[PDB]
């Protein structure tokens, strides 16, 4: 089962690039695309993300999208820049000016068909395409506006394929422009309808983690992206390496998503580590379990103690006692069974993979479907309303053809999403 | 002689089929290439083992089996496995994308595009049969294929083969081994749809096999391989009377006669003893009395429940190894005075005993030790309904919130089938209670 | 940090137990339908034993023995005794009883009393009390539910001052190992009406229940005489003790009853574990012979003894399985 | 107590011991239900493509 990767916009391409940088190192694939590992567990699930190229070369099934050439030229001149299929570089020239409308309705519309042609060309080769994954931010114009336009048009042409996203949430602590709450809200409406799994990566959380925890006075986007590539690598581990789990994206989605609109996940990761700073002490399993469940390790600035877990997925990596893992996992649930819903039996599932990430001897990745995620959406909704009650900065959008009603609708749908999460928090 | 066709559906069914046929071959002295030196009727025969194997002119002994999965990777490991030459391609059938642990997807959506093919490949086996008794169907309750495609198949077989019997080997879902969360939905659905189409079903709770593997084989975390080699032993005990000379349970019809007095209540509890570790340096061989006594210990049952708080309708004892009727009758007499064994008033309180002198065969390099005598008890006790109660409760919890339901409805299924299936199960729980108290 | 649940709110004994557990600061109460518990304080009716011991990573314990109702209900107890060889119909400490279904053990019931008609032997029975069988044979028929008719002790031991009737209540705890623990503190639930050998058409005189007598508070507060008193009265008025004259027979009847059904309810090798508190109700005749009247599966305690007993339950039945970071019981050995 | 129907052979023997005496849908509806569920999908797929067309 093959996956098609797409990365849209500045944020989208920068985390996406570092993702391919990380997992290409895991799979032993080099900057040119030649395998150079020791294990062959490196290769029997490598067609999931890579295409086999003549000359024993491997090429990412990756499509790079932007309305500006700036970031994608940085990617191409980046460390693993030349690994990517050059035709998969689809870009405009005007940019989106952090404007959802430009990305979704005007500038992006002009470019979207060209992108879909590259998608179609990839899907055609896939013996059994299982789904798509997108990397983008929701605060800008391209990744937000055009990214959701792509998702909408991909669902039209592939209604029966899984669509997952890694979606970076905006935050005033890490902000480019004031209109990010507007762009975010418009995009959430789109994600609620047309995605199976959306990993909610809050820039607030990524910041706090870098400063409060990781001893970084002034964290850059590069530091923030260390955390994101580590997490993306962890959530996809089970699909990239052989193990216990005989599951595709669909089977995995079925067991995580009891309700179609409630598919926004809190990612987490342990041990939390800065880049450069070595780790000499390997965590015990009880430490891995304790940390990956602690809020300070969550990538979404939500307090899981303010909600209840609908489902939970956990992926331990490295050489460890599978027994001890079960005890510690079963321990946490039996410790705090009040923070798990009782009306979904056995809703916490675990998997183990013998291959650890680079630099760590063992690690865990947390995927939580908590109702506490409403805190994230309430946050955006407040920032949205504060401006919208005065119709502030709205001319940037109405100048591209949008009406106020579309904002009112988007606002309502997210307040609905919030109220829906609240319904199951009191069940 | 009358032939039996084994149908293995889904991952659990396939990999368990592998375990069984591997074991069968060892018990009949058939090698991986299908050659059976001891068979002197080259090219054919009328023997008891021909119940499960047919013969080619070249002298190959091929299973009367069909493997079917909605996704290739599991059966591909049969196409390239050590017993690859044993089967032939038309016996192994694979779709491209599985049912994603979705009953509706396996039954309705993806089931439809492959049902006519499987029945054809099955019909090609039945045409090689001079007298077909019926089918042995291996599958999981929790898998979308194992649950959804099985009920679809079981419906058609009752149409294409009305007079033929159909037995089930069913894997009851356990959280310790499972990973799906929706297996209770799949289990209730497939039981509801298969109930009138199954003459006799042997439930195996992965929870029970798992603990048996930990407790008695000293395996810290059992793999499917560990579970399946133990399950194959039990299944081999249950089917030995179809593959070997004897007078007890010689055809599928007798299984229902001896074990299933009332059709709906056709879930006999299996209990197996002794299970001994091969890495166990020092072992004291157990007696007919000891292994027979172990048959009334809950820790040896395929499903954990308490037969003391229910009633029996039937009870077969199948022995393998050094056993004589005299020792059995003494062991039975002793146990009865010490244990609580209540039958229903309209049943004779007695035991049907089968003995095969050949002791149980073990897979070389397996976890199980060779023993001088072993036994499998098949008891139709109402206590097994505890397993239905567990399952039905989990179903109720999720369904009250309609959790995950949208996955099924999105495949064309109606929400009404959920409630219908659950009401049928609610009836089934009461059938057991009428009889049991 | 262990966890437990409460599914019986009317339990005067285990509401007290739940309180003690929380006070240790090492137990946590979940809600009725949370499966991830260590201990279950279940309901009296339709308790789902079939769902216990199937939670991975959890040792589970319940405060009831499945199947123990065959001892704790009148129709069953009679059948239990009569059919069980270790007890038999020759059993010397159970009043001659018979099972009687409404319009079975009626034809036999008639035969037993037919010499009692003309044997010039004491011929009074109880379901209520009567000398005429016909009068209560279709009192049962007017009620609707199956009844038990039983030998009536018309020559009971009588407490003076007062010339009164009484019954003894013993609290027994059976832990997970099937150790049978007798609570050293019992209670006499005494009548205050002088026992009337003639007219039993009243209830107060021949029925010693704690409810129906509310002659209350005359000789002892509560109509409730404890063992220190009853022992003293025995020493002064009959020159014997409680242990010798009565308790040996009590410990013998208790042990005989639970050992009879041990192989039917024991959780020795089960996936879940049981314990349970029982209340045995005895009665003494004038020859100091103790008769078993009944066994209560869901017994309530005496108010002075709640604190001590309920603390004992935690010590040997719960903490014995779930340990934390001289004895009030008498072990009946076997 | 009473052993009956003792059958013996080289492979083994079998008998019965009594300790106490006592005291379908046609292919009509299958393919009808399968197709009635198929156009429940088609209807759902149509309303999606309609919704997307809007
Ligand atoms: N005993 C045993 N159980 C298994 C085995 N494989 C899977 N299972 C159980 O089967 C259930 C999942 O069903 P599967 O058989 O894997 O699913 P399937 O029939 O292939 O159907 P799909 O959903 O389409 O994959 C879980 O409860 C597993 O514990 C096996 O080899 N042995
Ligand atoms: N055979 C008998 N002879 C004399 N008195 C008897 C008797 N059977 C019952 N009694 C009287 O009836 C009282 C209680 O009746 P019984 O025990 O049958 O009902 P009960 O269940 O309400 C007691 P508990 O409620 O504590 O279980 C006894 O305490 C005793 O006073
Ligand atoms: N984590 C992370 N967030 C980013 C990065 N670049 C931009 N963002 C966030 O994304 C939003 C801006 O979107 P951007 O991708 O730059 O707009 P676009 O290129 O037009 O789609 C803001 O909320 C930024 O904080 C990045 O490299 N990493
Ligand atoms: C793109 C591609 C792939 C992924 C990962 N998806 C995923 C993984 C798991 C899951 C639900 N979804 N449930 C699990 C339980 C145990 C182990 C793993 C998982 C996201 C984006
Ligand atoms: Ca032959
Ligand atoms: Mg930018
Ligand atoms: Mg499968």
């Amino acid at each position: 089962r093959e996956i098609v990767h797409i990365q849209a916009g500045q944020c989208g391409n920068q985390i996406g690039a570092k993702f391919w940088e990380v997992i290409s190192d895991e799979h032993g694939i080099d900057p040119t695309g030649s395998y150079h590992g020791d294990s062959d567990l490196q290769l029997e699930r490598i067609n999931v993300y890579y295409n086999e190229a003549t000359g024993n070369k491997y090429v990412p099934r990756a499509i790079l999208v932007d309305l500006e050439p700036g970031t994608m030229d940085s990617v191409r001149s980046g460390p693993f820049g030349q690994i990517f299929r050059p035709d998969n570089f689809v870009f405009g020239q005007s940019g989106a000016g952090n404007n959802w409308a430009k990305g979704h309705y005007t500038e992006g519309a002009e470019l979207v068909d060209s992108v879909l042609d590259v998608v179609r060309k990839e899907s055609e080769s896939c013996d059994c395409l299982q789904g798509f994954q997108l990397t983008h931010s929701l605060g800008g114009g391209t990744g937000s506006g055009m990214g959701t336009l792509l998702i909408s048009k991909i669902r039209e042409e592939y209604p029966d394929r899984i669509m997952n996203t890694f979606s970076v949430m905006p935050s005033p602590k890490v902000s480019d422009t004031v209109v990010e709450p507007y762009n975010a809200t418009l995009s959430v409406h789109q994600l609620v309808e047309n995605t199976d799994e959306t990993y909610c990566i809050d820039n607030e959380a990524l910041y706090d983690i870098c400063f409060r925890t990781l001893k970084l006075t002034t964290p850059t986007y590069g530091d923030l992206n260390h955390l994101v590539s580590a997490t993306m690598s962890g959530v996809t581990t089970c699909l990239r390496f052989p193990g216990q789990l005989n599951a595709d994206l669909r089977k995995l989605a079925v067991n995580m998503v009891p309700f179609p609109r409630l598919h926004f996940f809190m990612p987490g990761f342990a041990p939390l580590t800065s880049r450069g700073s070595q780790q000499y002490r390997a965590l015990t399993v009880p430490e891995l379990t304790q940390q990956m469940f602690d809020s300070k390790n969550m990538m979404a600035a939500c307090d899981p103690r303010h909600g209840r877990y609908l489902t939970v997925a956990a992926i331990f990596r490295g050489r460890m006692s599978m027994k001890e893992v079960d005890e510690q996992m079963l321990n946490v649930q039996n410790k705090n069974s009040s923070y798990f819903v009782e009306w979904i039996p056995n809703n916490v599932k675990t998997a183990v993979c013998d291959i650890p990430p680079r630099g760590l001897k063992m690690s865990a990745t947390f995927i939580g479907n908590s109702t506490a995620i409403q805190e994230l959406f309430k946050r955006i909704s407040e920032q949205f309303t504060a401006m919208f009650r005065r119709k502030a900065f709205l001319h940037w959008y109405t100048g591209e053809g949008m009406d106020e009603m579309e904002f009112t609708e988007a606002e309502s749908n997210m307040n609905d999403l919030v109220s829906e999460y609240q319904q199951y928090q009191d069940a | 002689m009358r032939e039996c066709i084994s149908i293995h559906v889904g991952q659990a069914g396939v990999q368990i089929g592998n375990a069984c046929w591997e074991l069968y071959c060892l018990e009949h002295g058939i090698q991986p290439d299908g050659q059976m030196p001891s068979d002197k009727t080259i090219g054919g025969g009328d023997d008891s083992f021909n119940t499960f194997f047919s013969e080619t002119g070249a002298g190959k002994h091929v299973p009367r089996a069909v493997f079917v999965d909605l996704e290739p990777t599991v059966i591909d490991e049969v196409r390239t496995g050590t017993y690859r030459q044993l089967f032939h391609p038309e016996q192994l059938i694979t779709g491209k994308e599985d049912a994603a642990n979705n009953y509706a997807r396996g039954h309705y959506t993806i089931g439809k595009e492959i049902i006519d093919l499987v029945l054809d490949r099955i019909r090609k086996l039945a045409d090689q049969c001079t007298g077909l008794q019926g089918f042995l169907v291996f599958h999981s309750f929790g898998g979308g294929t194992g649950s959804g495609f099985t009920s679809l198949l079981m419906e058609r077989l009752s149409v294409d083969y009305g007079k033929k019997s159909k037995l089930e080997f069913s894997i009851y879902p356990a959280p310790q081994v499972s990973t799906a969360v929706v297996e209770p939905y799949n289990s209730i659905l497939t039981t509801h749809t298969t109930l009138e189409h199954s003459d006799c079903a042997f439930m195996v709770d992965n929870e029970a096999i798992y603990d048996i593997c930990r407790r008695n084989l000293d395996i810290e975390r059992p793999t499917y391989t560990n579970l399946n080699r133990l399950i194959s032993q039990i299944v081999s005990s249950i089917t030995a009377s179809l593959r070997f000379d004897g007078a007890l349970n010689v055809d599928l019809t007798e299984f229902q006669t001896n074990l299933v007095p009332y059709p709906r209540i056709h879930f006999p509890l299996a209990t197996y003893a002794p299970v001994i570790s091969a890495e166990k340096a020092y072992h004291e061989q157990l007696s007919v009395a000891e292994i027979t006594n172990a048959c009334f210990e809950p820790a040896n049952q395929m499903v954990k429940c308490d037969p003391r708080h229910g009633k029996y309708m039937a009870c077969c004892l199948l022995y393998r190894g050094d056993v004589v009727p005299k020792d059995v009758n003494a062991a039975i007499a002793t146990i009865k005075t010490k244990r609580s064994i209540q039958f229903v008033d309209w049943c004779p309180t007695g035991f049907k005993v089968g003995i095969n002198y050949q002791p149980p065969t073990v897979v070389p390099g397996g976890d199980l030790a060779k023993v001088q005598r072993a036994v499998c008890m098949l008891s139709n006790t109402t206590a097994i309904a505890e397993a239905w109660a567990r399952l039905d409760h989990k179903f109720d919890l999720m369904y009250a919130k309609r959790a995950f339901v949208h996955w099924y409805v999105g495949e064309g299924m109606e929400e009404g089938e959920f409630s219908e299936a659950r009401e049928d199960m609610a009836a089934l729980e009461k059938d057991y209670e009428e009889v049991g108290v | 940090m262990y966890t437990f649940v409460v599914r019986d709110e009317n339990s005067s004994v285990y509401a007290e137990v739940s309180r003690l557990l929380l006070a240790t600061g090492q137990w946590k109460r979940l809600r009725k339908d949370n499966p991830r518990f260590n201990l279950m304080l279940g309901e009296r009716n339709r308790l789902p034993f079939g769902r216990l011991g199937h939670e991975p990573g959890l040792v589970q314990l319940v405060n009831y023995y499945r199947g123990a109702d065959k001892l704790c209900r009148k129709a069953s107890l009679v059948k239990l005794i009569k059919t069980s060889p270790e007890l038999s119909e020759s059993c010397t400490w159970f009043p001659e009883s018979y099972v009687i279904y409404p319009t079975d053990e009626r034809e036999v019931f008639l035969a037993a009393y037919n010499r009692r008609r003309e044997g010039r032997e004491g011929n009074v029975w109880i379901a209520l009390i009567s000398s005429e069988a016909s009068e209560l044979l279709d009192f049962i028929d007017e009620q609707g539910q199956v009844h038990v008719i039983q030998k009536y002790l018309e020559k009971p031991l009588l407490l003076e001052p007062g010339h009164r009737k009484f019954d003894i209540r013993s609290w027994v705890l059976v832990d997970h190992l099937y150790n049978i623990y007798l609570y050293r503190e019992g209670v006499l639930r005494t009548s205050s009406e002088p026992y009337n050998s003639a007219n039993f058409q009243d209830k107060t005189c021949h029925l010693t229940n704690h409810c129906i007598q509310k002659n209350y508070g005359r000789y002892e507060e509560g109509n409730e005489m404890f063992f220190e008193e009853f022992n003293q009265y025995l020493m002064d008025a009959l020159n014997t003790t409680l242990e010798n004259s009565i308790l040996l027979q009590i410990k013998h009847i208790i042990r005989s009853c639970l050992m009879c059904i041990e192989p039917a309810i024991s959780t020795k090798h089960l996936h879940y574990q049981s314990f349970q508190l029982f209340g045995f109700d005895f009665m003494v005749d004038e020859e100091l012979k103790v008769w078993l009247i009944e066994v209560n599966g869901a017994p309530a305690c005496a108010q002075k003894l709640y604190a001590e007993l309920c603390q004992g339950i935690v010590d040997v039945a719960i903490s014995s399985v779930f340990p934390l970071a001289t004895s009030i019981f008498i072990k009946l050995h076997h | 107590m009473e052993v009956i129907e003792l059958n013996k052979c080289t492979s083994g023997q079998s008998f019965e011991v009594i300790l106490k005496p006592p005291s379908d849908p046609s292919l009509e509806e299958i393919q009808k239900k399968l197709e009635a569920a198929e156009e429940r999908r088609k209807y759902q797929e149509a309303e999606l493509l309609k919704h997307l067309a809007e």
